[PDB]
């Protein structure tokens, strides 16, 4: 326990979970909504999956 | 039944990076997922294959039977769709590979991890900070020659004939290919099992046909015997000395024949392609997974 | 040539890969046109046989879509051979016999496979409580001692695929089985049916390594040659026949060095560890779901793969 001949500066990071407040201006981004389109990916033998 | 997968780039891309992939439409690439919307990492052999100096191929190849297969048909800025390449349906691949190997009338093709080198087969996407490459198809016997030829430099790696083992050569054209210098323990562990594979085939070999082909340099000469320069190895004089029996020899050749199934498909890494009716005119090939 | 756009106009439309909703409430007619397949089994009327479309050709079509009908192997078997308290998904094993005419095959459960290796020396709890004796067994196979001294055993044993139905006869038994093809009960309210293998006899090999998800993770069934015996055990995997060859004979490198040190193969037969087989593809998602199976005795644990499609393939040895 005795001191050696040189020093350290211990470096870390600490996570924070934080309850974030997001605001957003009217009409800041125009959006085009497109059209919900279903498919059939693949028939499995059993269920098929959409 | 409906394959699409649109992978949206999550950034934009400019025009140049646009032009380069819209070269390579129609390319075989392999997906992360087998979903509907994919992001851009995971997509190609890039996540394996990092911008490094030291390739592994035997790992490309566990990720490419691991990963599945899709074909690239439309690219467009800030997202690019993929057609999946599920076994059951049939597909037409074109043959925009720039090693310009000519195809096979109703051949098999064959995938590949990139042996030509990281910047011939590939796109740099700065836009996205990724790498997405191309794997090669190449017909499956320039891909068992390219194969043996990787395990050749692997094996004569600790001998030197380089050039002679490190460029392949084709009708159209021969082609060198890039050449590491170690595999990792996954090369290694392959060559484990063709060492197995090869050391028991010198235990259970028959006798007979060393007797056969003895006397048979002494008497003709052929193609297939060109290569001893008449000159029978002592291996077989000083087995040659025994005697000749039917009957361990089709016990011997009941074990050979069931041991070299197996051994053929220790050279069936890499997902298979059976192809049928490529037109040399169009440069297609109704093709279906095998 | 106007018979001709008659012709194609019943040819060309495929059955819709995409159609655009507005709302699920609604329900459209065209959306269950896309959702719809044609059944297989109907009432024995004319509009029920009209309206399920059996009669079409090749495919159903009331009056090709990436589905393929199942194909059914039908087998006879000795009642004793087999026990009727087995569930239906169930991978069996035809031996091929050495009789020139049979008549009579002979189809094992892993359960029954497994007393054929246990005698001449949990999971064999219930074995010895579904089948009392081993020798009703034994005699299926005529010469085993010999047949499992000489190691080949693989290429006398073909799998087979799940059952699906098992009428009980009483004296020579019928079972169906399902030897390629989507596994679907055939039953008049029709059922799913699960695939299913005992756990001890069925070691994981994605967990026992322990980041691309494919979709169809196989399920190989693979022969050993043992000193204590033979040994028939389950392996799933998502890769490639490639890679399950190489990452088998890693799992099995202390049995192959264990039979070495124990029994010197003094001759040629003996070098054979065995072989694999695939025996399908399913879902790697939603696979190998636990669940247990009840005798009227004890119950052992039991895997159950659901929605196999059962593809039986030639054996690779594994050495």
């Amino acid at each position: 326990k005795i001191h050696p001949g040189v020093a350290m500066t211990v470096v870390r990071t600490d996570e924070i979970l934080s309850e974030n407040i997001l605001f957003s201006s009217r009409a800041s981004t125009s959006m085009f909504i497109g059209t919900p389109n279903v498919s059939r990916r693949e028939a499995r033998v059993d269920a098929v999956t959409f | 039944m409906d394959l699409k997968v649109v992978v949206s780039l999550s950034s934009r891309l400019y025009t140049d990076e646009i032009a380069k992939m819209q070269q390579r439409i129609g390319c075989i690439l392999p997906l992360a997922s087998t979903h509907g919307t994919q992001n851009v990492q995971g997509l190609g052999l890039g996540q394996v294959y990092s911008l490094e100096t030291v390739p592994d191929y035997v790992s490309m190849y566990n990720y490419l039977s691991d990963c599945t297969l899709a074909v690239l048909d439309e690219v467009s800025v800030d997202s690019l769709i993929l057609t999946k390449i599920v076994p059951g349906q049939t597909y037409a691949i074109k043959n925009k590979y720039q090693p310009f190997f000519q195809w096979h009338g109703t051949g098999s093709l064959s995938v590949m991890p990139p042996v030509f080198g990281r910047e011939h087969a590939t796109v740099k996407l700065e836009s996205n900070d990724v790498d997405i490459v191309f794997p090669m198809v190449l017909p499956t016997p320039i891909a068992e020659e390219v194969l043996q030829k990787i395990l050749l430099f692997n094996v004569y790696s600790r001998v030197v004939v380089h050039m002679h083992l490190g460029s392949v050569s084709y009708l159209g054209h021969h082609y060198e290919l890039a050449l590491p210098e170690v595999p990792g323990p996954l090369g290694l562990a392959l060559l484990d099992n063709l060492s197995l594979y090869f050391c028991i085939m010198v235990t259970l070999l028959p006798r007979a046909s060393m007797r056969l082909v003895r006397g048979l340099i002494r008497h003709e000469h052929h193609d297939l015997l060109n290569l001893f320069q008449e000159m029978v190895p002592d291996e077989i004089a000083r087995i040659d000395l025994d005697d000749l029996s039917v009957a361990d020899d089709l016990s011997r050749m009941r074990v050979m024949m069931t041991y070299l199934q197996s051994l053929a498909s220790l050279f069936n890494l890499g997902p298979r392609l059976a192809t049928a009716a490529y037109s040399q005119e169009t440069l297609t090939a109704t093709c279906w997974l095998r | 040539r106007r018979r001709l756009q008659r012709r194609i106009a019943g040819l060309l439309p495929p059955p819709a890969r995409r159609l655009n909703i507005s709302r699920g409430s609604e329900f459209t007619r065209d959306v269950r046109g896309l959702v719809e397949e044609h059944a297989q089994a109907s009432s024995l009327s004319a509009a029920a046989v009209w309206r399920a479309g059996l009669l079409a050709p090749g495919e159903v079509a009331v009056a090709w879509s990436g589905w393929r009908p199942p194909v059914f192997g039908d087998f006879l078997i000795h009642a004793s051979s087999f026990n009727n308290a087995e569930a239906t998904g169930t991978p069996l094993f035809q031996f091929k016999q050495s009789d020139p005419f049979s008549g009579v095959d002979a189809v094992f459960t892993p359960l029954s496979l497994f007393i054929l290796m246990n005698h001449g020396r949990g999971l064999t709890r219930m074995a010895n409580l579904l089948y009392d004796s081993p020798a009703t067994l034994a005699d299926l196979v005529p010469d085993f001692g010999r047949l499992v001294a000489d190691r080949r055993f693989h290429n006398f044993i073909t799998p087979v695929g799940p059952l699906v139905e098992n009428i009980k006869s009483t004296y020579l038994n019928k079972i169906t089985t399902v030897v390629h093809g989507p596994v679907v009960s055939k039953a008049i309210p029709r059922s799913t049916v699960k695939v299913t293998v005992p756990q001890e006899a069925f070691v994981d090999l994605d967990a026992w390594l322990s980041q691309p998800c494919p979709a169809d993770a196989r399920l190989y069934v693979a022969l050993t040659y043992e000193e204590a015996g033979p040994r028939f055990t389950f392996f799933q995997s998502s890769r490639g026949h490639c890679q399950i060859m190489n990452i088998l004979r890693i799992y099995y490198s202390p049995s192959i060095m264990h039979r070495y040190a124990v029994v010197q193969p003094l001759h040629i037969e003996e070098l054979t560890f065995g072989a694999v087989a695939c025996l399908g593809t399913f879902s790697a998602t939603d696979g190998w779901r636990r669940s247990a199976f009840n005798y009227r005795g004890s119950s052992l644990p039991v895997v159950e793969i659901d929605s196999f499609y059962s593809n039986v393939s030639d054996w690779e040895v594994i050495l």
